[PDB]
């Protein structure tokens, strides 16, 4: 759901 | 004098791109020739194509697709619209090839001028642009990648070694999980790692190039970079001696980890970029760390080789397009004089 670039 | 040169080539916002669209899910850079942004205005989808030779003149066009990736060289684009894939010639405005998959494609990438790699939940396929062929299954995914976000897919120069990378955020860490498949041995190997690349390397005295596999990880043993030869040395070759060095993460970079790697075959150096925006430079032969610094305040989420300089180019979450290359006149001096390593510097000189 949250894409990894935003982690 | 530094071993490298850093430079901001572009800010995408100055080319008219909204920050909502600057991210892994909507922006691709399959080579240093093009950047492609999938934007949505009202209920119309668009792709903006930026020719890196003529940045100030974007090709902004309405299209119906969830995903777009430009060929590494040609004005050819692949578009995914549901489970239906199409390869389109832009200048002819014509459809070359279409295919409808059974399973969703969660990740895809050009691995050459001719071939698109297609990643489903269960498998990896290669789809050739030329001809009539449908996607060909190469291997089934391994359990260790289940539920991972796929972030990359890489091949060696001969297409005999294939590598899929997935990551997973957990409470106290980001798990890295790779699957390395041998096309000749017909077997896979699970590996713990976050970023990787292949390279051709010529040892002195050998009859042929060696095929090297390099991978970085932040695991239980801390930050590690491994350089190993893959496959059987040819007659006339000695084997490459496995290296295993450190990647340093400062205390203030608690959640940091590797996300991108490219390797200069002109200079035999490894470029490594982390989640937080640090770069590290290593000698490919020895695994010696030449240099480290922070080049970006924000995540660099896509990179490619900067082919004219044998460097690395990337895009960050603020829309900065950044590159790092070797300073060809200063790297030897810097290893000699600043690093105080005349042995390494002679060896690099001598191999030149």
């Amino acid at each position: 759901t949250l894409p990894w670039d935003l982690w | 004098i530094l071993p490298i040169r850093f430079q901001e080539h572009l800010q995408l916002q100055n080319l008219g791109i909204n920050p909502a669209n600057i991210g892994f899910s909507t922006l691709t850079m399959e080579s240093d020739k093009f950047i492609c942004i999938r934007e949505k205005v009202g209920e119309q989808a668009q792709v903006v194509i930026i020719d890196m030779n003529d940045p100030s003149n974007p090709i902004r066009r309405p299209i119906s697709a969830d995903s777009a990736i430009m060929n590494p060289a040609s004005k050819v684009i692949a578009l995914k619209a549901g489970k239906t894939l199409q390869i389109f010639n832009i200048e002819m405005k014509s459809k070359m090839k279409a295919h409808t998959m059974t399973d969703d494609v969660t990740f895809w990438k050009w691995i050459s001028l001719n071939t698109v790699a297609l990643v489903t939940d269960n498998a990896v396929y290669h789809w050739s642009m030329e001809g009539e062929s449908q996607p060909v299954k190469m291997f089934d995914r391994h359990s260790s990648l289940a539920g991972c976000q796929i972030i990359n897919y890489r091949t060696d120069a001969k297409q005999k070694w294939l590598l899929l990378t997935g990551i997973s955020a957990q409470q106290n860490r980001v798990v890295g999980a790779m699957q390395l498949y041998s096309v000749d041995r017909k077997v896979s190997q699970p590996i713990e790692g976050h970023a990787a690349s292949f390279a051709q390397f010529k040892m002195e005295g050998n009859a042929e190039e060696s095929t090297l596999f390099c991978f970085a990880v932040r695991g239980q043993a801390g930050g590690k970079l491994h350089i190993i030869e893959v496959g059987t040395p040819p007659t006339g070759n000695q084997p490459f001696p496995k290296k295993a060095v450190d990647v340093f993460f400062p205390p203030e970079a608690q959640n940091d980890f590797p996300v991108a790697m490219q390797i200069s075959e002109k200079h035999d150096v490894v470029f490594l970029i982390t989640k937080y925006g640090y770069i590290h430079l290593y000698d490919l032969e020895t695994g010696t760390c030449i240099y480290m610094n922070r080049i970006s305040g924000e995540t660099i989420f896509v990179t490619a080789p900067h082919e004219a300089t044998a460097g690395i180019i990337g895009v960050n979450r603020k829309g900065q397009v950044l590159s790092v290359c070797v300073e060809e006149e200063n790297i030897i001096p810097y290893i000699t004089n600043v690093l105080q390593n005349p042995d390494l510097a002679l060896r690099m000189a001598v191999r030149n």
